[PDB]
């Protein structure tokens, strides 16, 4: 019961909102968020 | 009627750019950090002068003598012409000692200012990649700076537009 219920459910839990959030990177909004930070730590180690 | 060869100094002399226009803190540090370098790390068979007057105006084919005695009173006479004359050769002398020259020049700030002339210099460009760096490095010296800024991102731009060859 424990071993099916409890760590079986666990492991599909941890599959499934690991696919949600590596779905949800590659989405447009948040690719222009990261393009946007990574530009602004260039910007940042050229002023240095 | 180009003559096939021209008279240049023996030695190339070394002139450095401003990332943007010279006379400003963020070029005149920019090339006092490769003027020490210089001086510093080749002591002994490098000299540094600067030319304090201007030096834009050389040519060679305009007139015969423009200028030739200091009391004609003419309008080139007691212009300022005269003195950048005199400036040409004495790079020549000193390219003729073997020793390497550089020029601190304060108002050439693109190549196609001085690549006409006798002179045929090494140019060196010093830039920032993108202007972006440049506007916060230009506000990271004071308020002194940002009332020439606006001018200032004109000398960069209009420099790094020219080509690189």
């Amino acid at each position: 019961l424990i071993i099916i219920g409890s760590f079986f459910m666990l492991n599909l839990v941890l599959g499934v909102l690991s696919g949600e959030f590596a779905k949800e990177r590659e989405r447009v909004e948040n690719r222009r968020a990261f393009l946007k930070l990574r530009r602004q730590q260039q910007i940042e180690r050229e002023l240095n | 009627h180009v003559p096939p060869y021209d008279v240049v100094p023996s030695m190339r002399p070394v002139v450095l750019v401003g990332p943007s226009l010279k006379g400003y803190e963020v070029t005149d540090m920019m090339q006092k950090a490769l003027f020490d370098f210089l001086k510093h790390r080749f002591d002994g068979r490098i000299s540094i002068t600067r030319v304090t007057a201007d030096l834009s105006l050389a040519k060679r084919s305009v007139l015969n003598n423009p200028g030739k005695r200091t009391i004609i009173e003419r309008s080139s006479a007691r212009s300022s012409i005269a003195e950048v004359q005199s400036e040409i050769e004495r790079i020549f002398e000193l390219a003729k000692s073997l020793q390497l020259v550089v020029l601190d020049a304060d108002t050439i700030n693109h190549p196609a200012q001085l690549a006409k002339t006798s002179l045929a210099p090494i140019i060196v460009f010093v830039k920032v990649s993108s202007p972006k760096v440049l506007q916060r490095l230009i506000r990271s010296r004071g308020k002194s700076q940002m009332k020439h800024l606006t001018v200032q991102m004109m000398a960069y731009d209009k420099l790094v537009q020219c080509p690189p060859e």
